């Protein structure tokens, strides 16, 4: 019961107004600190280029074609405009309802609604299913879950972590067998037995190019091996960044498991991956100008205990003659910078940690009780300085994990509470966390762990006694 | 008897297409 | 369903042997180790009794227990004489006698017996100033039975403090106190020796 | 007694695990698109469409359309529940609940079939003697399968794959379509002098560009008084913003539990207690009165009771009770008859207030009931030595409800009188439902 | 009577298309679900036992070695059962967080059903061999497995005394 | 009479008013939802007017 416009004087106005309302908006819409360091590691160009390549976003091709076609149709419609007792009509061209193009437009609409909708729906469905919560592929998490063992800490964590899925897309094609022999020989030969004992057998046993290459590259990275190939470093410093996210996923999995040793293990492997040190090696390699030689020369010839940063800095002026002697060990101009950058690391030293229920004196069973732990950041919504490790592309904001477990059974008590900010070279701080008290009556014995990633050697382990009565 | 969630959607789509198919078949029969 | 492995039994030996083909050296060595363990189990079962089924683990034969207690008693009364060479020799002999027993029997009995024997041998080595062997024996004993034992933790911590490595001694005594009273008193006294 | 009908009835499968939020939103959007594209498709046996629309005042409340595949899609789903709740109240185990659900669906489908039959036989699509021998049963089976597919989609959306129910979404989408079509409508209506556009913005642009006087062009674009203009759009936007701002009035009462010490909390009581009930039921009552008036005025044309109850004329009720119940057309008709405006004001205000105050007692949110519920849950007043929950609760809730009813009634009246596009009932039913679903979503995944 | 047959034919075509699509989709879903990689590596002791039975059929072999093979298979099976029972709780608790995909839960259920069928089959085969030889099999299996892993751990801890003595003599 | 209005105004003054930021956020969210539904409905109707006019003939 409508009368279309065939002479062309009404549809141009409507289409012009609509496409203008669209294109105007589409065109108008598409028109914290860092720590001080005067040291640059080897292969600076590679790591800096990788850091710059990590982040990238254009957001211009999506709207450019839309805006240009909108302005083109606006120009065409305004050109057609400048060219030129009760009935209702429609501002639409006549050729749409003509007997010639009728079946054509009908079949076009049918094909559109039958193909484009289900195809794009299935695409979005299978595009938002493979990614998990921790930004890792579901295949990777599934493959890593089965590799979980009862009590694995240190070594086997790297083996259970080197079964990821990003390595498939990283070195796909002929990139797997390029320097496999070279990297494998270097890793298996140059490293001593105190850094790998049976991992050599676990590495030799597998028969798969992608996974073996990934594992060898991860070890070569975690040992600061400096292989001579100028093309393999650009993928090693990327395997490290992939291993970091896989470490986050493995921490999530081990936390899902109700065990204690894998938790500390995952935290230590996250501390080691974010840096360049090796799991089990002296944590003294966090300083800028330190090499295996000087750390072997400072902590003794052969020792089973590794001098942490606190006990190293707390020595009297004997390190001056014991470390930077001069014959190939170090230089005073470098040792001064090392000390000046070591005197700025965040170390959390807690002083008081007591339970307290909100609005009551004595903790009642099955009540919501919160603990206040007040320490003081002393170096050996305020943001802390970023990580100091220069051997990874991304910059990691140093976080802190606070949890507590019991000793009568090797199991965790409450889930951890991760945070990254303080309330501001030292001043008192405060940190809170709330959970549910046990249902029954009887004092318990807990120990909280101040395990923190982004650094190795900053751990506080204190025992707290809980009180409960009625 | 239970049915999968995609089956009701494919049934809705097949019904929507069957309606227009019947319409166009009747139009073809009338035109000739 | 299953994968057919070409086997070949050897008469008069009653021990099956794999014939050469799963077209893989890893599979070959795996099935070879499995076959060796199977032959060992077959020897144990043929040495069990005229029947072949293993008896249930509810009853326990007392001959092994009597023998191991007699050996432990004579080793202890020989060590009390003053010498230690023959003492640790008898300790190792009793350890071998205990470990050489089948596994279908209850594990708690063998576990506790090995705990006691390892503790005694660790104390004997402590009497011989041999620190590494004593420490590793104490570690074995405490790994066997952690709860209900304190002398093991104490000997381990003392061996550590005698040989150094103060951090490992701290961690050892810390875990001991976390597990945990004469044991608690000895642990506190050893921790105060830092 | 309804056991054998259990295995025959089709039913959607239960979800394996808890579905995420994005997939649920996708399911909801796809079901809504399917419902809309099905409601915008015509039937086949349509031969005569020039006839007065029966139950025309029910399309807005039932979210249906005349002469399309969705003529009676919504009625069986609501009717089955509305009768089954009553038969259950007049007069358990899962083995009985399964039978109950099967009987509900069977009643729904048989009522769908019966309504399709009474729709095709009454003469809506023409005299059955002239339509065809098989065309009638063809239309029957087509409308029956449409009702079946729509109720199956509703059951799927309700079983857990959807974020809420389908009735509210279906009522809101039609209102939102009618309110956004009124703005950029391409239909032109030539009543002489030259055709103009029905859409508001399109009409403004066209009149501004083609007429020789910009002053007269703007004076025409504003205050059209016959077709939707920009002033009505601005009034609708203002009413929308006012309702959105007014919905966020909540009286937080301090409460702390007594089963586990220390835990605090709050129990809000919104100014819009029983958000969209006093408007929906009042509009349904008015629609039923109007329908009865029309049906009794068509047959009994000449009588005293029909003359006093309601008289219609080109329809539009005039000089009758239904004329008083009908809202004023615009501001001009409002200023012409002041007594009609005043009686409409007072009727709608008192009706909304009384309806809210009597629905709060039946919905189960009475102070005597919710106080006992909170006491059984363990919550106790957190006031300073003021341990009296029922007193404060009975002093707060009833007045709050009896004031919110009148407030939302006055809002609807102001929206319908200022000139807002579409009936104010539709605007409120859209805004309240969208706000409820927004808060439900924001309380779920982000 | 085309008026009587046209709507019936239309509805028949519709229901037939619905039914054939339902059958095709069910078949495709079943074929896709029954084509998942197995959870645990291929069983070896059961393969050795079946090969021993095949060698016995295609032939002389005694019967005690068969009992030893079955005992070893039962030990492996009970270790597998312990592992799956340990992993069940962690997987169930982790599935809700969404950090794990969906196919893993299906693989886990399939592995659980396979283990149930396998334990039923092995207890039946055991009851076939000896009079009332069902539960003593699993008791012996768990005891043997625990004792073997304990002995392995003990030997591993004992195999470090040489390095310890070397280190102490070096530091001395 | 007037007691009802007085009690209502007292309840209103007893309530707490929302701020500007939360109001702006909720208004933006509801407007996004409304505009989405409206655009979908408008496009469906605009694409089904000519298709229907061709189909029914």
């Amino acid at each position: 019961e409508y009368n279309y416009d065939e002479n062309g004087q009404f549809f141009p106005f409507f289409v012009l107004t609509l496409t203008g309302l669209v294109t105007l908006p589409l065109t108008y819409s598409l028109l914290a600190p860092r720590i001080k360091s005067d040291f640059k590691p080897q292969h600076d160009d590679i790591i800096q280029n990788q850091k710059r390549k990590r982040l990238r976003k254009e957001r211009r091709v999506k709207r450019a074609i839309a805006v240009v076609v909108g302005w083109a149709i606006i120009g065409y419609m305004v050109y057609l405009i400048i060219v030129t007792s009760y009935s209702i009509g429609i501002a639409l061209p006549k050729l749409i309802i003509e007997e010639g193009s009728g079946k054509y437009v009908l079949m076009l609409y049918a094909s559109l609604l039958g193909i484009l909708l289900p195809y794009i729906v299935g695409r979005w469905w299978y595009g938002s299913q493979r990614y998990t919560r921790e930004k890792v592929l579901a295949a990777s998490a599934g493959n890593m879950f089965r590799e979980y063992e009862g009590t694995m800490i240190g070594g086997p964590i790297v083996n259970a972590l080197s079964t990821g899925e990003e390595y498939k897309e990283m070195l796909s094609g002929p990139k797997a067998e390029e320097g496999l022999a070279k990297v494998e020989k270097k890793v298996l030969a140059l490293d001593e037995k105190i850094l790998s004992a049976k991992d050599r057998e676990v590495l030799r046993k597998i028969d798969n190019p992608v996974r073996r290459k990934a594992l060898a590259l991860l070890w070569a990275y975690l040992n600061r091996i400096d292989l001579e190939d100028p093309v393999l470093n650009e993928e090693k410093y990327e395997a490290g960044s992939i291993a970091l996210s896989l470490t986050e996923s493995f921490t999530a999995i081990a936390l899902a498991f109700g065990n204690l040793i894998p938790i500390i293990g995952a935290y230590r492997i996250s501390q080691c991956i974010v840096q360049a040190i090796s799991p089990g090696s002296s944590p003294l390699l966090q300083l800028p100008y330190f090499t295996p030689k000087v750390v072997e020369s400072v902590e003794g010839a052969d020792v089973k205990t590794h001098l942490s940063v606190q006990k190293y800095l707390d020595m009297p002026e004997e390190r001056r003659r014991s470390l930077t002697v001069g014959p190939g060990l170090l230089t005073e101009d470098q040792y001064n910078s090392a000390i000046a950058v070591a005197k700025q690391l965040p170390l959390f030293a807690i002083s008081k940690a007591f339970f307290k229920v909100a609005g009551e004196r004595v903790v009642t069973p099955s009540s919501l009780v919160q603990l206040v732990i007040k320490g003081r950041i002393i170096p050996p919504r305020v943001q802390p300085p970023l990580a100091h490790a220069p051997y990874l592309p991304r910059d990691h904001p140093p976080r802190w994990h606070i949890f507590l477990a019991d000793a009568k059974q090797g199991k965790i008590a409450v889930p951890p509470f991760t945070f990254t900010t303080f309330d501001k070279t030292f001043n008192m701080q405060t940190l809170r966390m709330q959970f549910q008290a046990p249902p029954q009556v009887g004092n318990f014995s807990f120990v909280l762990h101040m395990i923190s990633d982004s650094y190795m050697g900053f751990d506080v382990k204190q025992e707290i006694t809980l009180q409960v009565e009625d | 008897l239970r049915v999968d969630p995609v089956v009701v959607l494919v049934l809705s789509l097949c019904f929507i297409f069957s309606v227009v198919g019947l319409h166009v078949i009747a139009k073809i029969t009338r035109k000739f | 369903t299953y994968t057919h492995y070409p086997l070949h039994l050897d008469p008069s030996s009653k021990a099956v042997s794999l014939a050469t083909t799963g077209q893989t050296p890893a599979q070959t060595e795996a099935v070879e180790a499995e076959l060796q363990q199977l032959n060992a189990l077959h020897r144990s079962l043929i040495s069990l009794d005229p029947p072949n089924v293993p008896p249930p683990p509810l009853p326990i034969n007392p001959k092994r227990s009597a023998q191991i207690t007699k050996l432990k008693e004579t080793a202890n009364t020989a060590y009390k004489r003053g010498n230690h060479g023959e003492a640790v020799r008898l300790y190792s002999y009793a350890i071998e006698m205990a470990a050489g027993r089948p596994g279908w029997e209850p594990v708690n009995l063998a576990r506790e017996e090995l705990s006691g024997l390892y503790a005694n041998r660790a104390q004997a080595h402590m009497a011989q100033q041999m620190w590494p062997e004593g420490w590793v024996d104490a570690k074995c004993s405490v790994e066997s039975k952690p709860v209900g034992n304190a002398k093991g933790w104490w000997r381990g911590g003392k061996c550590l403090v005698e040989m150094g490595r103060y951090d490992e001694a701290r961690a050892w005594i810390e875990q001991a106190l976390g597990i945990e009273s004469d044991g608690g008193k000895e642990l506190a006294a050893l921790l105060e020796e830092i | 007694l309804i056991k054998p009908f259990t295995p025959l009835l089709p039913e959607v499968a239960a979800p394996e695990t808890k579905v995420p939020f994005n997939q649920k939103l996708m399911w909801t959007g796809l079901t809504l698109l399917i419902f809309l594209v099905m409601s915008q498709m015509p039937l086949y046996g349509i031969v005569s469409s020039d006839t007065s629309d029966p139950l025309y005042w029910l399309r807005m409340m039932l979210a249906s359309n005349r002469g399309t595949l969705m003529e009676l899609g919504i009625t069986p789903i609501i009717s089955s529940g509305m009768v089954f709740q009553l038969l259950a109240g007049t007069h358990d185990l899962k083995t009985d609940r399964e039978l109950y659900q099967t009987a509900q669906k069977l009643f729904a489908i048989i009522l769908s079939f019966g309504q399709a039959c009474v729709h095709v036989l009454t003469g809506l699509y023409g005299q059955p003697s002239d339509l065809g021998a098989g065309i009638c049963v063809l239309l029957i089976v087509q409308l029956v399968v449409a009702g079946l597919v729509v109720i199956l989609l509703d059951e799927l959306l309700q079983k857990g794959y959807g974020l809420g129910s389908g009735i509210s979404l279906f009522i809101a989408t039609n209102i939102c379509e009618s309110i956004v079509w009124k703005a950029f409508s391409p239909t032109t209506i030539n009543t002489g002098r030259g055709p103009e556009f029905e859409g508001a913005i399109i009409a403004l642009f066209h009149l501004l560009l083609t007429w020789p006087d910009k002053q007269r062009a703007l004076r025409e674009a504003f205050y059209r008084q016959s077709l939707p203009n920009i002033m009505n759009l601005l009034a609708t936007l203002l009413v929308f913003a006012a309702v959105i701002y007014l919905q966020g009035f909540r009286v937080e009462i301090p409460v702390k539990s007594a089963r586990q010490r220390g835990v605090r909390g709050s129990y809000p009581v919104r100014l819009f207690y029983t958000s969209n009930m006093p408007i929906m039921l009042q509009s349904a009552l008015c629609s039923n009165v109007f329908l009865i008036s029309q049906m009794l005025y068509s047959r009994f044309s000449d009588n005293l009771l029909v003359r006093l109850l309601g008289v219609w004329e080109p329809l539009h009720a005039a000089s009758g009770i239904a004329y008083y119940m009908s809202p004023p057309l615009n501001f001009k008709e409002a200023l012409l008859d002041p007594v009609h405006t005043v009686v409409y004001i007072t009727f709608m205000l008192v009706a909304c207030a009384l309806f809210s105050k009597t629905w709060i007692e039946v919905s189960g949110s009475s102070p005597r009931d919710v106080a006992k519920q909170l006491k059984d849950q363990g919550l106790v007043m957190a006031g300073h030595r003021e341990q009296s929950m029922y007193k404060e609760l009975k002093r707060v809730i009833p007045t709050a409800a009896a004031f919110g009813g009148a407030c939302i009634g006055a809002l609807s009246v102001a929206s319908d009188l200022l000139g807002a596009l579409g009936s104010g009932t539709g605007i409120l039913l859209a805004v309240t439902i969208i706000y409820g679903y927004f808060e439900m979503a924001a309380r779920e995944g982000d | 009577w085309l008026t009587l047959v046209v709507p019936f034919a239309y509805l028949g075509v519709l229901i037939g298309c619905l039914a054939t699509f339902s059958s095709l989709y069910r078949r495709r879903k079943a074929a896709k679900a029954a084509s998942l990689e197995p959870w645990f590596p291929p069983h070896l002791q059961r393969d050795i036992y079946h090969s021993l039975l095949h060698l016995d059929q295609q032939q002389r072999v005694p019967e005690t070695v068969l009992k030893a093979a079955l005992l070893r298979r039962a030990a492996e099976d009970i270790k597998r059962v312990m592992a799956i029972r340990e992993q069940k709780q962690a997987l169930a608790l982790l599935l809700q967080r969404g950090s794990v995909g969906d196919e893993l839960w299906q693989r886990f259920l399939r592995a659980e059903k396979e283990m149930e069928d396998e334990v039923r089959d092995v207890v039946a085969e055991a009851n076939s061999y000896a009079p009332n030889w069902g539960q003593v099999i699993f008791q012996s299996a768990r005891e043997m497995d625990a004792n073997a892993t304990y002995r392995a751990r003990m030997e591993e801890y004992q195999a470090t005394v040489a390095e310890e003595r070397a280190w102490w003599d070096k530091k001395r | 009479p007037r007691d009802f209005l007085k009690d209502g105004m007292q309840f209103i003054h007893k309530c707490q008013k929302p701020d500007r930021k939360e109001f702006k956020k909720v208004c933006q969210a509801v407007a996004i939802g409304f505009v989405a539904m409206g655009a979908i409905g408008y496009i469906v109707k605009l694409v089904h007017i000519p298709i229907n006019n061709i189909l029914v003939a």
